[PDB]
DNA sequence: TATATATATA
DNA sequence: TATATATATA
């Protein structure tokens, strides 16, 4: 048995977000404000702690935070990373306009 | 930051 | 196809010698006089130009000078280096006891 | 010079 | 500047 | 396993 990772996310969820070139990165699912350009299907707007960069990523690159903490929550020399770790646990609401 | 990709 | 570097050298041979922390360095294979303490297997007595320091190195850290000249023969600000570039061209026998 | 160690 | 390591990808 | 790229150090 291997529990599948969510195929659906809601605004406010904290995760690890994976892009090519970068370790799994502490992040948050932002809200898509409606009355805007609609994104590609099944992709979510991502807010990265540490850098405050954004991107759109499907569920295949998203890892529920509490679930994958010990696996991805370790020190990393990349710029923003340890700052991100600090933010996902202490101030996860930074610039979040979802609620 | 901005859009990274 | 890729030519191997020498696995044996002879006294007087001019090379680039590489040690940890320093750029590839203009250098020479000195002799090992008989009637002396044997060196560790496959290590050659090295003379560095510019500094006139010595060490023992195996072939992995050695690059024949003519062949690797313009990959390693660029100026560099480390003390002795530019003087070494000068010596490997104009006085490569300096303090050479081999012959 | 001395030994480059 | 110009090294080494850390840690990514291939 | 081997290489490229980012970040720390001397």
């Amino acid at each position: 048995m291997a529990r599948p990772r969510p195929r659906e996310y809601k605004a406010g969820d904290l995760v690890f977000a994976k892009m090519k070139g970068y370790p799994h990165w502490p992040a948050r699912i932002d809200e898509l404000p409606e009355g805007a350009v609609k994104p590609p299907a099944n992709k979510y707007p991502i807010f990265f702690f540490g850098t405050h960069e954004t991107a759109f990523l499907g569920p295949k690159d998203l890892f529920p935070y509490k679930e994958y903490k010990d696996k991805f929550g370790k020190s990393n020399k990349r710029k923003g990373f340890n700052e991100g770790l600090w933010e996902i646990e202490n101030n996860p609401g930074v610039k979040f306009t979802g609620y | 930051g901005g859009v990274k990709k």
